[PDB]
């Protein structure tokens, strides 16, 4: 049962971090704005 | 008893955290992710065709 | 209750708390004399 | 400036109000009150066992807070009608700019030590200007002097 | 010293009541503002000191 | 004499001086035996170490001196008077007092202690390195001014002689204290129980007999 | 070379006369309550401190100007000297030191039959005064009557100062009613213009508020009946408890409901 909650938090912080650090990328500058 | 469970609900631990496993899972997954985010923003930026002097972002 | 030498006050009080609906139907009747420009 | 006059004025009128609708006979909750509690929270006119003793606290506290919100409500009628309409030419320390960085990051600073000031002065009155009222008290609930906080970083985090 | 105390709390509100119909209207009139200062002024003053004075006579009454 | 060729000099009739020491600065006796001011540049850098040393040591030569002179005699009463231990007051219930009343000072906190200190400290030295409000371009050593209220320094001998006279004097507190930290660590006392004793008996209280012979294999 | 700095490292003085002199100082009330216009065409920003409030028509001309002037400044620095001296000593008694009538009001009373006022040379020692009643008036007396004398004299006889040195009777000549200098400037703070202004204009503002500061003394004194410092030491610790409105209330009030 350890196994396998190390293997959902594992994911879920990779996850999170992916969405994160997506968002901090200098996202509102991908617009078709002139 | 009869069995064996983790016991841990109704506990209040910090992020859940019953386990240095647990978090050592979470600290290097975060720091793999941040490190590759890391080396890539100087080329993110540029694409931009503008410094990030004090001026920079999405201003109105 | 409100103190003894409050007491002939009293009816003051009881209409005090309707006075922010009161502002903003102020501000609606100042728009709508102003004609909506 | 107005917006807050008018906050101020609700909380002055709905004190009096609730103070002057109070009877002693029936406890705080069985007649609908949600400012008074507040203020016996504070340990202001409230006694041991959770009866309410004193009323003029109350009182004080709507007159200061209605006459307070009437010299916000005047201020913030002069500043909208007859005050300067764009203040960043006559007054440089006040005038400020959606998209300058520097300003609106000095104004979040000056407003988080205000509000520091006002979480210390919450202190204060457990500390040194009475207490609070404490339901977990031995003997019964009363007003208690804290005198040994709890500022753990383990407990905080938890 | 109860009459006194009501009748200071009485013109307290007849004064607020003034100030509060009279500002707006000084206020929002065309050069109203800049001529009409000294009545408002002697207004707020009295104002102010109605409100200490009811401050200070409710400790008698109470 | 304290300058020129003819100064006295740090061995006596047997003068030898370096080259680079010309008799121009106050203390001049010739003492530089291991060329460690061979560089102008670290002779400016040792001078300036050099006094601000001497000043440091007279005012704590003088400060580990007074308290426990005035405890001694019974004419005050401290929490701790020695010097060595004068600093672990702050951790007593009554807190710090000057001088033993309640109502001096009175310090509970040893943060507060700290901070105070870094602010105030560090404001000063940075004005005494830079300039502040008691002047921008005074010297870096001898500054004067605001700092020499009642003049004795302004006939330009008197200013050498007295320059001589206060390094004098400052290298005589730097070796008090040398011996006041060295002597206390032996002892466990303060200078003045050390002086005290030594007055009793001479001959008994001593450090050769006293602790030379237990200064190896034995136990002081 | 300068004998004045900034106190925050390089090029951080920034002196701004402009704030409270000339045309653009500000006044007595905000620029949206009062115009400019309005204000008495004979303060026209050239004295420290001047804020331009004279509702009462009280400034005539020049010569009126300076004589309360003069007064204004006299009394202001005897404020500060009276607000320090009264409520110093009072503190340090209240917190445990042996001071013969601490309170200010009392002191005089004090020393009536044979008593004697004990000096605390903070914080070194405390000494035991034993000069008289009589022979303290008459010290206090010759010693204040002097002075005054020489002040309004405009000369003086000769000593030594720090800083200035040992002068004659002429140093008085050319000597200011109101800023003499000299050798009452013995560190030398009065070199730069800039400075002088400003440190006069800090003198006058505490000067104002310490006269304020022992009007609300007296007051105090003779309505609650205890020092200044019992008043203060009492409000911090109940704020609400203990205020000039609990004060009044001559007899308890019985619990509302
Ligand atoms: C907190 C801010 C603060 C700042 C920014 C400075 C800044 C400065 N100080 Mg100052 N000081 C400050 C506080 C204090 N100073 C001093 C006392 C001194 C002295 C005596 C000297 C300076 C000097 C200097 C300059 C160079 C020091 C350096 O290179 O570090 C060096 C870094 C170290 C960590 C020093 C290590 C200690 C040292 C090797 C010996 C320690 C011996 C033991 C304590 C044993 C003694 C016990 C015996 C006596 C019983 C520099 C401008 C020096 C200067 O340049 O003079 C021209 C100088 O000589 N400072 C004291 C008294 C304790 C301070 C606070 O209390
Ligand atoms: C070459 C340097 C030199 C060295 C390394 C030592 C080393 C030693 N000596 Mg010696 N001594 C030295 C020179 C001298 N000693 C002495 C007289 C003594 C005595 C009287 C004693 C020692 C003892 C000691 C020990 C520690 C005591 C101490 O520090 O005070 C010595 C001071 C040094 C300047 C240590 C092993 C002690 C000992 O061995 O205890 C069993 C002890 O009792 N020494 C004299 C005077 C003639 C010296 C003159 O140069
Ligand atoms: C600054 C002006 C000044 C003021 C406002 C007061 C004020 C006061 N004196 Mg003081 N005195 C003043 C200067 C002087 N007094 C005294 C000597 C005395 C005495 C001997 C007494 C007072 C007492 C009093 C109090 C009686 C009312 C009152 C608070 C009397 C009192 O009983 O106080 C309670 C009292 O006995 N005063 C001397 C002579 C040294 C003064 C000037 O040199
Ligand atoms: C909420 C913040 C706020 C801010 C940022 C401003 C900002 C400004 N005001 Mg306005 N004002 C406010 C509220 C505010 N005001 C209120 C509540 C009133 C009613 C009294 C006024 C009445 C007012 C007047 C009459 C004038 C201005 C003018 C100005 C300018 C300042 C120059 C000056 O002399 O004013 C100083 C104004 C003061 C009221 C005096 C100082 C009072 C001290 C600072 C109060 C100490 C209280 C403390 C903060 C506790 C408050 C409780 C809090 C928890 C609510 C500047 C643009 C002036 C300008 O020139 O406009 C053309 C001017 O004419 N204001
Ligand atoms: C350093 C100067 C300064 C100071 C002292 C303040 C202080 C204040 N501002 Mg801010 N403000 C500033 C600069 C400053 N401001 C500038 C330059 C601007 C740009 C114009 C603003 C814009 C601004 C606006 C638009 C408003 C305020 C408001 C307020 C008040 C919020 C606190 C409150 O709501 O009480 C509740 C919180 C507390 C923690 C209790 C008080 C505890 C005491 C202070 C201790 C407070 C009095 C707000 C207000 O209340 O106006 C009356 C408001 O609406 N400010
Ligand atoms: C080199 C600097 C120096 C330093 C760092 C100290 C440091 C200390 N002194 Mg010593 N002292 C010194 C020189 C120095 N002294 C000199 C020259 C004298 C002779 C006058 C004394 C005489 C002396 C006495 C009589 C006492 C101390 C005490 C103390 C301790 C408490 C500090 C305090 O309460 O004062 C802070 C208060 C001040 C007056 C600072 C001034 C306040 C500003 C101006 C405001 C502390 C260990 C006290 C003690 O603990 O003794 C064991 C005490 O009773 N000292
Ligand atoms: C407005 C003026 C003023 C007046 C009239 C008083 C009056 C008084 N004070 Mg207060 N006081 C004042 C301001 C004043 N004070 C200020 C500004 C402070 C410092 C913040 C104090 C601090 C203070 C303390 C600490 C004490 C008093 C006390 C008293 C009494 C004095 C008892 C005594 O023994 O003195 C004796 C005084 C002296 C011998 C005077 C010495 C002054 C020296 C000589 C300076 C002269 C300078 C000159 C250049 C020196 C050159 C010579 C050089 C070669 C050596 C008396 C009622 C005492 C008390 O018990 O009252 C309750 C006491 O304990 N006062
Ligand atoms: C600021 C501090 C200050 C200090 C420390 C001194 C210190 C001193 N003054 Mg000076 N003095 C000062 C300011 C100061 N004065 C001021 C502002 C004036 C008014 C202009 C004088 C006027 C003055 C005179 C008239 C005399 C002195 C004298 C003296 C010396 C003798 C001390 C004395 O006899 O009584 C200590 C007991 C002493 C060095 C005396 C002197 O120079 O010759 C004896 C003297 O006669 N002083
Ligand atoms: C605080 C920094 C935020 C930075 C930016 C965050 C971006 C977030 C992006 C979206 C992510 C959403 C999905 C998250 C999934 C992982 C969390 C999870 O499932 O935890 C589920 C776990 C459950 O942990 C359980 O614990 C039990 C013992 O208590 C047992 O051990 C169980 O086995 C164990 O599973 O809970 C936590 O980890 C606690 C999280 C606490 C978070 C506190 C945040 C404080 C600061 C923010 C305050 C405001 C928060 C919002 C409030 C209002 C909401 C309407
Ligand atoms: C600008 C504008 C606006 C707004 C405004 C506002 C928001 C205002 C406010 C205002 C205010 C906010 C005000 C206030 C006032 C107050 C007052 C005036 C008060 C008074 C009081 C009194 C008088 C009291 C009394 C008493 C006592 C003392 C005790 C007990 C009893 C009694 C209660 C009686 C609008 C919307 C219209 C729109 C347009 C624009
Ligand atoms: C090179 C040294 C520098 C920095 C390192 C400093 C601190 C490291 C401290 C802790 C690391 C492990 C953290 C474990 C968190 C708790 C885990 C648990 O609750 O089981």
């Amino acid at each position: 049962m350890l196994t396998l909650k190390i293997f959902v938090y594992t994911v879920v912080t990779f996850f999170v971090s992916l969405f994160i650090f997506g968002f901090l990328s200098n996202d509102p500058g991908r617009n078709p704005g002139q | 008893l009869v069995d064996d469970r983790l016991a841990g609900e109704g506990t209040g631990k910090i992020l859940g955290i019953n386990d240095p496993s647990l978090f050592w899972a979470i600290t290097i997954v975060f720091t793999i992710v941040w490190g590759v985010f890391y080396v890539s923003t100087r080329e993110i930026d540029a694409a931009s065709d503008r410094e990030n002097d004090d001026d920079f972002g999405l201003t109105l | 209750k409100l103190p003894e030498a409050y007491a002939p006050f009293d009816p003051i009080v009881d209409v005090l708390p309707v006075i922010p609906v009161l502002f903003l139907l102020l501000a609606l009747v100042w728009q709508a004399s102003v004609s909506f420009r | 400036v107005a917006h807050a006059g008018l906050i101020v004025f609700w909380a002055g009128a709905m004190n009096l109000f609730e103070v002057a609708h109070f009877v002693p006979e029936k406890p705080m909750y069985e007649q609908g009150l949600i400012l008074l509690p507040h203020l016996a929270t504070l340990g202001y006119g409230v006694g041991p066992g959770g009866e309410v003793i004193d009323t003029y606290p109350y009182f004080v506290s709507g007159v200061l807070h209605l006459i307070s919100s009437a010299v916000l409500g005047f201020g913030g009628v002069y500043h909208s009608l007859v005050g300067p309409e764009t203040l960043e030419e006559s007054f440089p320390f006040f005038g400020y700019v959606w998209k300058d960085k520097n300003k609106m990051t000095t104004i979040l600073g000056i407003h988080l030590i205000v509000l520091g000031l006002g979480a210390w002065l919450l202190v204060w009155k457990a500390m040194y200007f009475g207490g609070i009222y404490d339901t977990w008290a031995p003997g019964g609930g009363d007003v208690r002097i804290i005198t040994n906080p709890t500022v753990s970083p383990g407990v905080i985090f938890g | 010293m109860l009459l006194i105390f009501q009748l200071a709390l009485f013109a307290f509100i007849v004064v607020s009541f003034l100030l509060v119909v009279g500002v707006p209207v000084v206020l929002a009139t065309p050069e109203g503002w800049a001529e009409n200062k000294g009545t408002v002024f002697s207004g707020i003053g009295i104002w102010f000191l109605l409100v200490f004075l009811v401050g200070i006579l409710n400790s008698f009454v109470v | 004499e304290w300058y020129g060729p003819n100064r006295p000099q740090f061995l006596g009739p047997f003068s030898n001086p370096p080259s680079y020491l010309k008799g121009e600065f106050p203390g001049d006796y010739g003492w530089d035996t291991a060329g460690l001011s061979a560089d102008p540049e670290t002779f400016a850098r040792y001078r300036e170490l050099e006094v601000i040393h001497a000043r440091w040591a007279m005012l704590g030569a003088l400060g580990c001196v007074t308290p426990e002179l005035l405890q001694r005699n019974g004419v005050a009463n401290f929490g701790e008077a020695v010097w060595f231990k004068a600093g672990a007051q702050i951790f007593q219930e009554g807190g710090l007092d000057y001088l033993g009343n309640p109502s001096l000072i009175h310090a509970q906190s040893i943060v507060a202690i700290l901070l105070t200190q870094l602010v105030l400290m560090g404001l000063i030295e940075g004005y005494r390195v830079n300039g502040g409000p008691a002047g921008e371009g005074l010297d870096a050593l001898y500054p004067g001014e605001a700092f020499d209220p009642l003049g004795l320094a302004d006939d330009p001998d008197t200013f050498a002689e007295l320059k001589v006279k206060e390094l004098k004097n400052g290298r005589l507190a730097m070796v008090s204290m040398l011996g006041f930290g060295v002597q206390g660590l032996i002892t466990r006392k303060g200078p003045i129980e050390n002086l005290a004793d030594h007055l009793a008996a001479p001959d008994a209280t001593n450090f050769w007999v006293d602790y030379a012979p237990k200064s190896a294999g034995i136990g002081y | 070379v300068s004998r004045s700095g900034g106190w925050l490292g390089s090029d951080s003085q920034n002196i701004n006369l402009d704030k409270w002199y000339g045309p653009d100082r500000v006044l007595y009330l905000p620029g949206g309550l009062l115009a400019r216009d309005e204000i008495n065409p004979v303060l026209n920003g050239t004295l420290p401190g001047d804020y331009g409030y004279d509702p009462l028509g009280l400034a005539k001309d020049a010569e009126t100007l300076a004589k309360y002037r003069a007064n204004e400044l006299l009394h202001a620095r005897w404020a500060m000297l009276a607000a320090a001296g009264a409520i110093i000593p009072e503190g340090l008694a209240a917190n445990g030191a042996d001071v013969k009538g601490a309170t200010w009001f009392e002191t005089g009373a004090a020393m009536l039959n044979g008593g004697t006022l004990n000096w605390f040379a903070v914080p070194f020692v405390n000494f035991n005064n034993p000069l008289p009643l009589f022979a303290v008036v008459a010290i206090n007396v010759a010693l204040m009557a002097a002075a005054e004398n020489y002040r309004r004299t405009e000369d003086g006889p000769a000593g030594y100062a720090p800083g200035v040195g040992k002068f004659d009777e002429s140093v008085y000549s050319n000597m200011d009613n109101l800023y003499p200098g000299g050798p009452f400037d013995p560190l030398g703070l009065a070199d730069d213009p800039e400075v002088l202004a400003e440190l006069k204009v800090k003198e006058i503002k505490n000067g104002r508020l310490a006269m304020v500061s022992f009007l609300g003394f007296a007051v105090q004194a003779a309505v609650t009946g205890e020092g200044p410092y019992a008043n203060w030491s009492k409000h911090v610790a109940d704020p609400f408890g203990y205020n000039l409105l609990t004060i009044l209330s001559s007899e308890d009030r019985a619990a509302v409901l």
